[PDB]
RNA sequence: UUGAGAGAUACAAUUUGGGAAGAAAUUCCCAGAGUGUGUUUCUUUUGCGUUUAACCUGAACAGUCUCAUCGUGGGCAUCUUGCGAUUC
């Protein structure tokens, strides 16, 4: 009884390992669907450091 | 305790010594366990403050350098009543090279306190401005987006200007501070003015800055220190090093 | 290196190697009938392409009472080009028999060659809707598959099942909505054909939408009780 | 109130519920199936009768 | 003409080598599964687990459904990290087949447009509204 | 801002079942389902103003001769830096 249940659990774990995936699941989902179907300038990389932190209160206030 | 005690000591030494009175800025120098792999350009890299503002555009004169034509830029900026009182002077690069050389150039250097230009002109800027500006980080030319609009390959760009966006940039900049990457363990940043604020504000600013620099996030901008940070020294322009966070 | 594993139904196997694939055990080995690939492990094997055989898509789609068994007699309407009928022959094995039916010609000759290679095949080259020209040769099928685009699917099944399907028999049909209606939703068409068979003495047990493999087909499976 | 009573009425009339990826629905009654040809198509009746109730003839 | 030949030959290469890669590759079945019940009480009491005589993940997984009695992977080399990555590897590999395929299709199409431009007739150049060139030939039966 | 429908959800609470742990109380795992709230999807209706509307075509690009395609020479790096593409 309980031994049979334990064997069931063990072999189920075996099959699950054979067919396992955690996030490759969604990744391969997107890939299979496709198969079956910020700011950045290109010429100055120096801009990504050069830019400033836009700040909502910093526009809103009339100080 | 060491921090604010050394702060009091350096203050009193400033008001006693003649020249230490004359230099007017607090600087902190971080020595890191590892060097930085970022070769020194002059791109002004800025760091945000979560708590306390430092300088105000209302308090500071300012220079803007446009692209070449500059007609619509200048007239729009001076007209939209959000910058007419804000930008002290506006000049194009060619006109600047036509107007200032040598003596008059360093005359400018003495006059203005903070300058900025278009991010499509920043890299050209040095030779027309001079190594004389290009020392330290006091009058290091900044870099502001001017259009809030982007370029695409094989697509002509269109040029605009909006006071809301540009004024946001300026206010953000004077609210927070900046730095410049090096290739060794020693990087320096100005932190606060000697009377605009207080020791608790100093310590808050220091803690926020160190947290930003050590933060794993914002790696393109903030996650730049390599290895375990060694220590932080404090000074003014001519004082001596004072130690903080030795390990 | 390659791992074999059995499926819920007999004869169906999945290979877990560098890949995972659907496969059957060749009685005739090393002779790939339509350029399909193969694998050995020793014994031989032969792969299915679901994209080419509708029933294969159903196998992967999951079906409990798919009455086609190794030790069984199965009738095969819509046997064309011999592929899927060769597969069902191979899954029923030597003791099982597959009564294939066709009415085109060129797939007829191809199926002739396929029979010339396999014994479990038995080809019939006759009218789909005139089941006499094979009543006199077919006897007591226990399980029937049909993939036919003649919109009288319900008729042809009803006729040949009354003449051939032993009681409590198994029936399975492929339906092309774009073939029979092409205007109203495939769900509606599927349901409609369901009560069609329901009246035509099929107890409808299940149906699979063949969604991610073919456009707009349903496989319907039912049983056949107290009928004749 | 009467709304939720109508809703649970429709529930106790519906013969199709969803069970995860599986979907469940009945097999209708043989007596009804023999004594009555299936009901008509609301879409098509609305089509033709609206057509007779077209607004080009001043049916008003 | 020779450039067209070269490109189209590469396109055929990639196309059918794609079709082979797919035919050996496998997808996952996502199709609807509606069950027939003859009584509303059986509807309510339904459980796929008992209707299948299987377990939870066996019920949820689609293409392989083995019952408890049917039941009654370390040989796979580090499957938790290896075989999954190689499966995604094959899927990717097919992906760049197909995208390279479409890119070459476009190249060949535009280049045959240019050939036609060259051949013969009474052409006409129109700038279509989104700003894209096209050519139309006067109604004329070539002798 | 007519009803009604279908559906997607999200949130919240409610519960269906299999396994396991548990003396048990309980807990775990797993697939769930519905309720309500927020969100949006989509359908029809209801009423209202309103006769056209889009595309195609016939001898329809071309005297400031248009168009194609190889080559040469220059502009735009303060950047359309130019794809077997059509930068000017």
């Amino acid at each position: 009884r309980k031994y049979l249940n334990k064997l069931i659990k063990r072999n189920s774990q075996n099959l699950r390992s054979w067919d396992l995936e955690e996030e490759v699941r969604d990744e391969l989902e997107d890939i299979q669907q496709s198969i079956l179907k910020f700011v950045k300038d290109h010429r100055y990389p120096g801009l990504t450091p050069g830019l400033a932190p836009v700040g909502l209160s910093d526009e809103e206030d009339s100080s | 305790g060491l921090a604010e005690k050394a702060l009091k000591a350096l203050i009193l030494q400033c008001e006693e010594n003649p020249s230490l009175k004359n230099d007017k800025d607090i600087h902190i120098i971080i020595n890191t366990g590892k060097k930085m792999g970022i070769n020194r350009d002059n791109i002004p890299r800025i760091i945000p403050l979560t708590k306390y503002k430092l300088f105000k555009p209302r308090d500071l004169n300012i220079l803007l350098i446009t692209k070449d034509p500059s007609a619509l830029y200048r007239e729009t900026l001076t007209k939209d009543e959000h910058t007419s009182e804000l930008f002290k002077e506006i000049i194009s690069v060619k006109n600047l090279r036509r107007r200032f050389k040598g003596s008059k150039l360093t005359q400018l250097y003495k006059d203005f306190d903070l300058v900025v230009a278009d991010y499509r002109v920043h890299h050209l800027l040095p030779e027309v401005l001079g190594s004389r500006f290009y020392h330290g980080s006091k009058k290091l030319p900044y870099m502001i987006r001017m259009s809030k609009e982007v370029k695409l390959k094989r697509q002509q760009m269109v040029e605009k200007c909006d006071p809301i966006y540009v004024r946001a940039q300026l206010r953000s900049i004077c609210k927070n501070t900046s730095y410049i990457p090096n290739n060794d363990n020693c990087l320096s940043v100005r932190v606060g003015y000697i009377q605009k604020h207080s020791i608790p504000e100093i310590l808050q600013n220091i803690q926020d800055t160190i947290n930003f620099l050590t933060d794993k996030s914002k790696r393109p901008q903030g996650g730049v220190i390599k290895g375990g940070i060694i220590s932080i020294f404090v000074k003014t322009s001519n004082s001596t090093s004072l130690p903080i966070y030795q390990f | 290196k390659v791992v074999i594993e059995p499926h819920r139904h007999a004869g169906v196997y999945i290979a877990r190697g560098k890949e995972d694939l659907l496969v059957t055990k060749n009685m005739a080995p090393g002779e790939s009938v339509y350029g399909e690939k193969r694998i050995s492990v020793k014994v031989e094997y032969r792969v299915w392409n679901p994209f080419r055989s509708k029933l294969a898509a159903g196998i992967m789609g999951g079906l409990d009472e798919l009455f086609i068994a190794p030790g069984k007699k199965v009738l095969y309407l819509g046997a064309a080009s011999g592929t899927s009928v060769s597969h069902v022959s191979d899954v029923v094995g030597p003791e099982g028999v597959v009564y294939a039916v066709e009415f085109s010609h060129r797939p007829g000759r191809e199926l002739i060659s396929m029979a010339k290679k396999r014994p479990n095949i038995i080809p019939i080259i006759e009218d789909a809707r005139h089941p006499q020209k094979y009543r006199m040769l077919i006897g007591m099928v226990d399980c029937v598959f049909a993939d036919v685009a003649q919109p009288d699917q319900a008729r042809i099944i009803a006729l040949n099942s009354h003449m051939f399907l032993k009681d409590q028999g198994g029936v399975v049909i492929s339906i092309k909505a774009n073939c029979i209606d092409s205007t109203v939703d495939a769900e509606t068409v599927f349901a409609r054909e369901v009560q069609k068979l329901r009246e035509e003495r099929i107890k409808p047990l299940e149906q699979l939408t063949l969604e991610p493999y073919e456009r707009d087909h349903c496989i319907v499976v039912g049983r056949y009780m107290r009928s004749g | 109130i009467k709304t939720k009573k109508r809703k649970t009425l429709k529930n106790l009339r519906k013969d199709s519920v969803k069970r995860g990826k599986f979907r469940v629905q009945l097999l209708s009654t043989t007596q009804d199936s023999k004594t009555l040809p299936p009901k008509k198509e609301s879409s098509i009746i609305r089509s033709k009768d609206r057509w007779l109730n077209r607004k080009a003839l001043n049916k008003g | 003409t020779q450039d067209s030949n070269y490109v189209r030959t590469l396109r055929q290469i990639e196309l059918k080598k794609l079709e082979k890669g797919a035919k050996q590759l496998m997808f996952k079945s996502s199709g609807n599964h509606t069950i027939f019940v003859d009584s509303r009480e059986k509807m309510n009491e339904f459980t796929p687990e008992k209707f299948f005589n299987t377990t939870s993940e066996m019920v949820n997984r689609s293409e392989n459904r083995l019952t408890k009695d049917q039941l009654a992977n370390a040989s796979s080399i580090m499957p938790k990290e290896s075989l999954d990555k190689k499966k995604l590897k094959k899927f990717k590999q097919v992906k760049q087949h197909l995208q390279r395929e479409t890119q070459l299709k476009q190249v060949q199409q535009r280049m045959d447009a240019q050939r036609e431009l060259l051949k013969k007739g009474s052409k006409k150049k129109i700038v279509d509204s989104s700003g894209k060139i096209s050519f139309k030939w006067k109604k004329q039966r070539k002798r």
